[PDB]
């Protein structure tokens, strides 16, 4: 039996459904949209290629390696594109498949794109809706993490680098967007904080929630930390094309031309 | 050291510090397993390290972890131990310890309980010495109750009268007195106090011999009734009442002396069947009469001294009796081999009270093993931490030679060549005592550390000659760290010039002087020129060994430098004493001339607390007036304590900071006036 | 002063338990040339330490947590202190050590207000940025995205090592107990087989996150080859104009 066939195709319609449609219906009850529709919004219609659709978690601890602990994809959707004709690197974390949390593969993923980039010389941007790290992963996330790091490090003022928060943000998945250039926010969805407001209750004894805590509000009016804030998902995505169209695609391109009347 | 013989195989030591590591040294040269016990805290000791295995016995505190006899028992049943040593101190003289011990199988390596009690009390071995017809101070037998009674003692005994509280020991409980008024007040202060020290309340009139000599005879008894007194020692130097300097042969007792005093000892050791090793301390006036006072039922501290004249291993003929042999020598073998002097280091200030307990962590420590005629018993090694529940004992260090002078001289050097740092040692009043002309010639007492300094210890009194070397030695070093300072590698992009001076003209600041030098270097050799005279200094000028040797026309010294600052303090040791100099070039002290003084006051009226926590200790009280830089109060958080202090003379006005409060960062504790 | 001079007295500086602080300072001075060490900023965010010393006559910069303040946990005022000093270390080639127990990074509302986010990125920038040897020791705690922070192998670090009382982790043992089995609520035997496996630098050595599990008196040797060695260190980097530090 050529079982190969169906099963390459059972796993493409898993990746492109995340980890549930139960899942995505909460996702959209929360007001939020999915990682592949905010990359089809953002990108040029039939443009997007995606890269690792297939590539799965090594953890196998904690019952970490059992069936319905293994998600392809692993809670990234990685790629390049096209805005306006000019190229562009993307990845966009989904929120449904371990709630966001960077292991291993994801890193592997982000870091890949980002190598590509830099060798081409195009630009970054990422979609970050992460609950953190993956914490069945162990120090492998952590690991993870200071790998990206150092690319963004590497990165710096030789491609430009966008990042959108548009989902919460917690422990060590705040460090990178605060090394790209330009950080932008989704109003009353996401969320940036390097601790929660349970652990600041606990420690420092005061009561704050996420909103005044990580909300765009807070980082856009009183912490500098993000530089725009917007309404929604379809906004932000149409202001981040418009805002792209600015830049050039790499230090070595001077300032672009548009026509002018 | 006979192989052969078949002593026990398994020996727990029930102590800690020093005399675990002696016991099992010895324990290891003659064979025996060891096994130690440790509490949490010593859990990397010298001790543990050097034992074949260790079994925990628990909390900190010493009342919890080596004096609770339970713990100990079910150490020594779950490793099968044979015997057990416990040194001198916390159940050495334990009886209720040796009867359980006794009741399962346990042998005791020391005396048996009846002397245990016999000599426990210091009454009753008063009563007995009378029974063993030995010399014994003039007191009135029986128990003083009442201040007439004790008045009325003074009137037949005469009027220097000491009342000592019955038991008990370490210079407590005892008061000195010369008038009826004065016998009646130190009766009742006595009567108060011991309770509250001993429990007792048992109260003791004894006439005060007048510049008593501390003798000590070392007495080594068997289970067949053989004892032999192995010569003597004198431990006339003491502060507090408590044994620093330590001579093995006595100078002022003679040989006719000796025999009397060893008769009398293995008469009345006969008396109270003592069948292990032990001492016995005998007071001698000028007119060479020696007087009973106490029997020691332990292993001395001050044993090793005696050992180095002997030539015999106290604790392995300890072993050997607790086995039943009978002893192997006899009253003729036994001689005085040389002479043997012994420092006892502690971790203590010299200049406060002759010795106050400090604390703090050895960041250095070096023992100078290397120097001929000196043994270290220690049980200390680098990143020990001085606690406040043990004895802060450091060290104890020995020197043997032919005679007193090559002793006292090996001891000199050997605390010269002695390194200690992180905490405060006593090593220059040790060394400072030892070359004192009335040490050396012998006219000592037990009040030597009393008359000689009666302002207490200042340290060295160095004269013109030491002054003038030592400013030519810190001048030497200060023009060799500059010259050290131009020693860059080649860069060949920038060649660097050397500069060619030829002589430096210093100001070095010392105590409060101010001294004009002027020096010039030949290679190794430095020309110094300090105030007229001309002086030589030559050396390897290795700067960063904790050890520098310097040769000053011809006179070998050996200095460390403790401290040194880019402004021109240098904190560095001579002669033991460690004394601040200020160096600096001609044209550096002619422009700090015009510097204006900085009073350093301060206000620190609001004073906050560092961290939030709880204050443990509270160091001021409202309405008390406190000094510049004062502890306030010591405050615990993450169960860490910081003493935070005040910043300048103020009456407290309030303290916020009371016990047991949990006082937040930043909050006002104690008001200044 | 001889390059393979042993500290034993650090073998036991590092209190067993995790409650306690001690001085890093200590530790500094036992390790460095003649026990010299020129501190910068001395009086400021005294939760990191920053300076200048020697090692074998070599000038090297000093960066390291300090336990007694703060417990060693990192803010604004500490991260711009060690960030510029790191910078400048790698401007003028000068090699780096740095001594890393670091619970995370400080909690509040205030930090959170100020950007704590761009100050840490900016000393996470400064570590990653550096190509300059780099040598690294681990005296307890690297806990979570601090340990990314503080110098990891990770940022093209040269030589890690890590003190046997060393643990490195995403967060303490106790809150990974209760966030991994949250489910099971049954934690009396969960938390002993955790703080066995995890609770100890293995997971990180075995992972070859650290290149030894050495011992604190042999520090001092180790560093002194590894500065003999890295001395001749060069990297390429993409062609700039400048990088854009999150200043
Ligand atoms: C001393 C060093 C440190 O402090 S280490 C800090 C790391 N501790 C963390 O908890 C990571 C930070 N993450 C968070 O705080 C929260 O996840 C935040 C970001 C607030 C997300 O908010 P929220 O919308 O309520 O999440 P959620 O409960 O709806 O999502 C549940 C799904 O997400 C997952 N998730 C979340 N965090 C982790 C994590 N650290 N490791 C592994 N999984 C995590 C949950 O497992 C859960 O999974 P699933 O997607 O429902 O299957
Ligand atoms: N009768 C006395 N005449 C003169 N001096 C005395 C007399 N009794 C005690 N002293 C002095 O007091 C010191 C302490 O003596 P003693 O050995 O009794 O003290 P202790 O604290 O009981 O000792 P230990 O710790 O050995 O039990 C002696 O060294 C001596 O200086
Ligand atoms: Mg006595």
């Amino acid at each position: 039996a050529t079982s190969v066939n169906e099963r390459i195709e059972n796993k493409r319609r898993t990746a492109l459904l995340g980890g549930g449609q139960r899942r995505i219906d909460a996702q959209h009850k929360r007001g939020k949209l999915t990682a592949r529709e905010r990359i089809s919004l953002l990108l040029d219609p039939g443009s997007f290629v995606e890269s690792d659709m297939f590539v799965e978690h090594r953890c196998a601890d904690f019952g970490m390696a059992a069936d319905k602990n293994k998600f392809p994809g692993d809670s990234v959707v990685t790629g390049r594109g096209r805005i306006n004709g000019r190229l562009v690197y993307v990845f966009s974390q989904d929120f449904t498949v371990f709630g966001g949390s960077l292991s291993g593969a994801h890193a592997q993923k982000i870091c890949k794109i980002m190598d590509q980039a830099i060798t081409v010389g195009a630009p970054v941007i990422g979609l970050n809706d992460s609950g953190g790290a993956r914490i069945q992963e162990g120090v492998e996330s952590l690991a993870g993490y200071a790998d990206i790091f150092l690319r963004n490090v590497t990165a710096s003022g030789v491609i430009p680098q966008i990042s959108l928060i548009m989902g919460p943000c917690a422990a060590a998945a705040v460090y990178s967007p605060a090394l790209t250039d330009f950080t932008f926010m989704v109003k009353d969805t996401s969320y940036l904080f390097i601790t929660g407001p349970d652990v600041v209750k606990s420690v420092t004894n005061e009561d704050v929630t996420q909103e005044e805590l990580g909300g765009a509000k807070t980082h856009t009016t009183m912490s500098g930390v993000a530089h725009r804030a917007f309404e929604n998902d379809v906004d932000a995505l149409c202001n981040l094309r418009d805002f792209f169209n600015y830049l050039p695609l790499s230090s070595q391109d001077p300032a672009p031309v548009r026509e002018c009347h | 050291y006979d192989p052969n013989e078949k002593t026990f195989d398994k020996i727990l030591v029930a102590n800690r510090g020093e005399i675990a590591c002696r016991v099992i040294r010895t324990c290891k040269k003659m064979g025996i397993k060891t096994v130690a016990i440790h509490s949490d805290v010593d859990a990397s000791s010298v001790h543990v390290k050097m034992a074949d295995e260790a079994v925990c016995v628990g909390p900190a505190p010493t009342s919890k972890s080596y004096l609770n006899m339970d713990a100990i028992m079910e150490a020594i049943k779950k490793t099968r131990a044979q015997a057990v040593h416990p040194g001198y101190g916390f159940l050495s003289e334990n009886k209720e310890f040796a009867r359980c011990l006794a009741a399962e199988d346990v042998v005791f390596i020391g005396p048996d309980t009846h002397a245990i009690q016999a000599m426990g009390d210091k009454i009753e071995s008063k009563l007995l010495a009378k029974k063993a017809e030995v010399n014994t101070i003039p007191g009135f037998d029986g128990v003083v109750k009442d201040a007439e009674e004790a008045v009325r003692i003074a009137r037949e005994i005469g009027y220097p009268v000491m009342i000592k509280a019955s038991a008990g020991g370490g210079g407590k409980g005892m008061r000195i007195a010369w008038d009826d008024e004065e016998t009646r007040d130190g009766f009742r202060l006595s009567s108060q106090e011991a309770a509250s020290s001993f429990g007792d309340d048992r109260l003791l009139i004894e006439k005060f011999i007048d510049n008593p000599r501390h003798i000590e005879i070392q007495v080594l008894g068997d289970k067949h009734g053989n004892a032999l007194w192995l010569n003597e020692r004198e431990c006339s130097i003491q502060r507090r009442n408590q044994k620093v300097v330590e001579e093995a042969p006595s100078i002022f007792l003679d040989a006719e002396t000796r025999r009397a005093m060893g008769e009398q000892a293995v008469a009345l050791a006969r008396a109270v069947k003592y069948s292990s090793a032990g001492t016995v301390e005998f007071l001698v006036d000028s007119k060479k009469n020696f007087y009973f006072l106490e029997m020691n039922t332990r292993l001395q501290v001050e044993h090793p001294v005696t050992e180095c004249i002997t030539g015999l291993d106290l604790v392995q003929e300890m072993i050997r009796v607790a086995k039943g042999y009978p002893l192997r020598h006899k009253q003729a073998d036994i001689r005085i081999n040389g002479w043997a002097v012994e420092c006892r280091v502690y971790a203590e200030d010299p200049y406060k009270s002759f010795g106050l307990p400090s604390i703090g962590r050895l960041s250095q420590y070096q023992e100078p093993l290397h120097l001929p005629g000196v043994r270290v018993d220690s049980g200390i090694q680098p990143g020990s931490d001085i606690s406040i529940y043990y004895d802060p004992m450091i060290s104890k260090l020995i020197t043997y030679g032919s005679d007193r002078t090559e002793a006292l001289k090996r001891m000199a050097d050997a605390l010269d060549n002695y390194v200690i740092r992180g905490v405060t040692h006593n090593i220059a009043l040790l060394r400072e005592v030892i070359i004192n002309s009335r040490f050396v010639k012998g006219d000592i007492s037990t009040k030597f550390l009393s008359d000689v300094y009666p302002d207490g210890f200042k340290g060295h009194m160095l004269t013109k000659s030491e002054k003038n070397q030592l400013l030519a030695i810190a001048s030497s070093l200060f023009v060799a760290f500059q010259l050290r300072a131009q020693h860059f590698q080649e860069n060949s992009r920038m060649p660097v010039i050397k500069p060619d001076i030829a002589n430096w003209e210093l100001s070095v600041k010392l105590h409060d002087k101010v001294h004009t030098v002027v020096a010039s270097n030949n290679g190794s050799v430095f020309s110094v020129e300090v105030d007229g005279s001309k002086l030589n200094v030559t050396s390897t000028w290795n700067l960063a060994s904790p050890l520098l040797s310097v040769s000053v026309d011809g006179t070998q010294r050996t200095v460390q430098c403790l401290s040194r600052e880019a402004g021109g303090n240098m904190s560095i040791q001579f002669l033991g004493t460690v004394y601040k100099v200020n160096i600096l070039t001609r044209l550096a002290a002619e422009l700090n001339k015009f510097m204006l003084e900085k009073v350093t006051e301060d206000t620190s009226s609001v004073l906050r607390s560092p961290m939030p926590g709880v204050v443990v200790a509270v160091s001021v009280k409202p309405g008390d007036a406190v000094a510049e830089g004062q502890e306030i109060c010591v405050i615990e958080a993450m169960k860490m304590q910081n003493s935070m202090t005040a910043g300048k003379t103020g009456t407290v006005k309030s303290v916020h900071c009371q016990a047991g409060d949990t006082v937040g960062e930043g909050d006002l504790l104690v008001e200044l006036e | 002063d001889p390059s393979d001079r042993l500290v034993p007295e650090l073998d036991t500086i590092v209190p067993l338990e995790s409650t306690k602080a001690y001085n890093m300072v200590d530790i500094i001075h036992s390790v460095v040339d003649e026990r010299e060490f020129f501190e910068i900023m001395p009086n400021y965010a005294k939760n990191i330490i920053v300076g200048f010393a020697r090692m074998n006559g070599r000038t090297v910069g000093i960066v390291g947590n300090q336990p007694k303040v703060a417990s060693g946990c990192l803010d604004i005022n500490s991260s711009v202190k060690g960030a510029r000093f790191v910078r400048f270390c790698d401007a003028f080639n000068i090699p780096l050590i740095t001594f890393v127990d670091v619970p995370g990074f400080l909690p509040g509302t205030a930090q959170e207000y100020g950007g704590i986010i761009r100050h840490g990125a900016k000393l996470l920038y400064a570590f990653a940025e550096a190509t300059v040897p780099k040598v690294t020791v681990i005296t307890r705690k690297a806990y979570g995205g601090a340990y990314d922070v503080m110098s990891s192998k990770h940022l093209c670090g040269d030589t890690n090592y890590a003190w046997p009382t060393a643990e490195i982790a995403v967060m303490g043992a106790k809150g990974a107990v209760e966030i991994i089995f949250k489910g099971h609520e049954n934690v009396e035997a969960a938390q002993a087989e955790y703080i066995e496996k995890f609770a100890n630098p293995f997971p990180a050595a075995v992972r070859g996150f650290v290149d030894d599990i050495i011992q604190p008196s042999s520090t001092r040797a180790r560093i002194c080859c590894d500065l003999d060695v890295l001395a001749s260190k060069k990297v390429q980097r993409p062609w700039r104009k400048h990088a854009n530090i999150p200043l």
